[PDB]
């Protein structure tokens, strides 16, 4: 589950 | 003031929306909130920044060696694996309480809770968990995928601490239906999470902490400060009286501010959320540095890219014709990439014509590029009906009334970079008609569920720039409709329960038959191959418009040792994945890590 920035 | 009273002050531009209590990261799955927690939350098996798994709170790591890993054929190709993982008879929350299996069960009840709006429906499908006893429990994952092993592995929650409350909420759901009671199953869970996770149950002690540090007090808005966690079991070399007490965490939303405050002398290190690169080599920045501090480039699967709302229930969606690869095709032509990461960062941040990251050798060079051609643009959206209006914005028919194509451009408030790069697209847009309507806020709002993984409510309607931060477990989710070896749909809607992370609800069937099957191909050659074609279709069709790949600058006070980064570190590749030991050497702290290797030539 890639992370938002 | 750093080795002085033994503290660590971290410089971040954007907060947690919430904290702690949402484990499954339902609410906020923001790259700080991610990295803020290590230093609360330690996993059983860590990545360090070699790429490789270490033991933290597990014994060791499980192999075939040692006979902890087991691969077994379940017919067709497939695999079924499992994974014995022994907890640490040391392993402690911070209110002194052991962390045992019960902790593992509880956290797999509430991931295998129907309706629970889970980022990722294909792992919550084919993993389960077996316990053995207090301290010893089975990861079982059916089919297996070729990232399965890879750390960290985190798979527990405080069930002393959230389970009763966990119980009241399951003997409520019970009186809802998935399908019909949608909305009022997501509200049960979020206000769940909610309990253990705002500022003001922190505060009063809502939640407990695993990980060297444990929460002090969050003031939101503004920081975020934690106190060493001596129940933490991994002891640094030469104890932990020589490395930090207190890791604080400085919140300054505009980026040019932040920039101010880090070249005045009082953050000791910079977050994986803070400066842009152009920050990082600024000259007031970069002539300030000597004697103080040193700054480092960090590659990474770090990819900035505009999402687009193509759910056709939203009817702007269809009036733009955002679902039409055409359009946003047409759109990327009117992109000056190429000159943006020339004139902003000198081309070091390249331009990306593809989701995958270099770093990740499942990156595919050679997919279709959308070189910067107005006319090639004009002529696309001619095609469909456009024509100006007398402000000079297209205009044409749909459904009997009359569109304009003003479009919403959502980014993250503060972030200067981002805001000047609006700018700068607006100009080239408009000499084609498109005009753009900003509609920016802080991370800790467009991150949010209710707005990020709502654009089939419509809730955002046009662009959205960000960035996703990746670990080595590349599944091609972002972008799948359905992940086909469980059948588990990963566009987030009322009807999947808001699962998933395909924000903008792209679907193409090869390209889920592609993705779908390379995550269960274990040969590293075939795996790449199916990706590489998953690519080429995906550039077809843009499903998202690729940006560039960015690395991440960090700034580190002279003396701080062991506050390293590398590509994939603690699997995102970021800073704290070895929290425990990260101090001034001045105190005695030793250093183990070099960032050098890590990051980009001087």
């Amino acid at each position: 589950a890639s992370k938002p920035k | 003031m750093g080795p002085q009273d033994n503290s660590l002050v971290i410089g971040a531009s954007q907060e947690p929306r919430v904290l702690a209590g949402d484990f499954l990261r339902v609410i906020s799955n923001q790259a700080i909130k991610s990295e803020i927690e290590q230093y609360l939350f330690a996993p059983f098996i860590g990545f360090n920044a070699d790429s490789q798994n270490f033991p933290v709170l597990a014994t060791e790591v499980p192999t075939l060696e040692n006979g902890r890993l087991r691969v077994t054929d379940i017919g067709g190709g497939k695999k079924r694996l499992e994974m014995d993982i022994t907890i640490r008879p040391d392993a402690k929350w911070s209110d002194g309480r052991p962390i045992t299996t019960e902790d593992v069960a509880f956290y797999f009840e509430v991931g295998k809770a129907k309706g629970m709006p889970v980022l990722n429906p294909d792992f919550w499908e084919r993993v389960n968990v077996r316990i053995k006893d207090a301290r010893n429990f089975t990861l079982i994952f059916e089919p297996a995928y070729y990232y399965d092993t890879y750390g960290p592995i985190n798979t527990y929650a405080p069930k002393h601490i959230m389970g009763p409350e966990w119980e009241r909420v399951k003997a409520a759901a019970r009186g809802l239906d998935p399908d019909k009671d949608a909305e009022k199953l997501n509200e049960l869970y979020r206000n769940f999470f909610l309990k253990f996770a705002t500022p003001q149950a922190l505060n009063r002690g809502a939640m407990v902490y695993s990980g060297p540090f444990k929460l002090k007090r969050w003031v939101p808005g503004n920081s975020i400060e934690m106190e060493r966690n001596p129940n933490f079991p991994i002891k640094p070399e030469g104890g932990e009286s020589k490395y930090v007490q207190k890791v604080v965490y400085r919140f300054i939303q505009n980026t040019n501010s932040l920039l101010v405050a880090v070249i005045g002398g009082s953050i000791d290190a910079t977050s994986s959320v803070s400066l842009t690169f152009d920050q990082g080599r600024s000259p007031q920045l970069v002539r300030r540095a000597p004697g103080r501090f040193d700054i480092w480039f960090v590659p990474g699967a770090i990819w900035e890219h505009i999402d687009i709302n193509k759910f056709e229930n939203c009817q702007v969606v269809k009036d733009l014709g955002l679902n039409d690869k055409r359009t946003r095709q047409a759109i990327l032509h009117a992109l000056n990439r190429e000159g943006l990461v020339k004139a902003f960062f000198d081309g070091l941040q390249p331009v990306a014509h593809t989701w995958i990251a270099p770093v990740n050798p499942l990156f595919n060079p050679n997919v279709k590029k959308y070189e910067f051609d107005l006319k090639k643009a004009e002529a696309l959206l001619a095609e469909m009906g456009w024509r100006k209006g007398p402000d000079g914005i297209l205009q044409r028919t749909v459904n009997g009334r009359t569109v304009r194509f003003e479009i919403e451009y959502v980014t993250t408030a503060g972030n200067v970079v981002r805001e000047r790069t609006q700018q700068f697209f607006a100009e080239d847009l408009k000499k084609i008609g498109i005009a753009v309507k900003i509609n920016n806020a802080p991370s800790a709002v467009v991150f949010a569920d209710e707005f990020i993984q709502r654009a089939s409510e419509c809730k955002w309607t046009g662009m959205f720039e960000f960035a996703w931060v990746s670990n080595l477990q590349e599944d091609g989710s972002l972008f799948q409709y359905k992940n086909l070896n469980t059948g588990a749909i990963m566009v987030p809607t009322k009807e999947n329960n808001y699962q998933g992370q395909n924000i903008g609800g792209w679907r193409n069937d090869e390209f889920d038959r592609l993705t779908s099957q390379a995550v269960l191909e274990f040969d590293p050659e075939r795996r790449k191959q199916l990706f590489w074609r998953a690519q080429e279709i995906w550039a077809e069709e843009l499903p998202a418009l690729p940006l560039y790949f960015r690395a991440n600058p960090y700034v580190v006070r002279k003396g701080l040792v062991n506050y390293v980064a590398s590509a994939y570190s603690g699997g995102y590749g970021y800073p704290g994945w070895n929290a425990w030991e990260i101090g001034w050497e001045s105190r005695g702290a030793v250093k183990k890590w070099d960032q050098a290797k890590y990051a980009l030539s001087t």
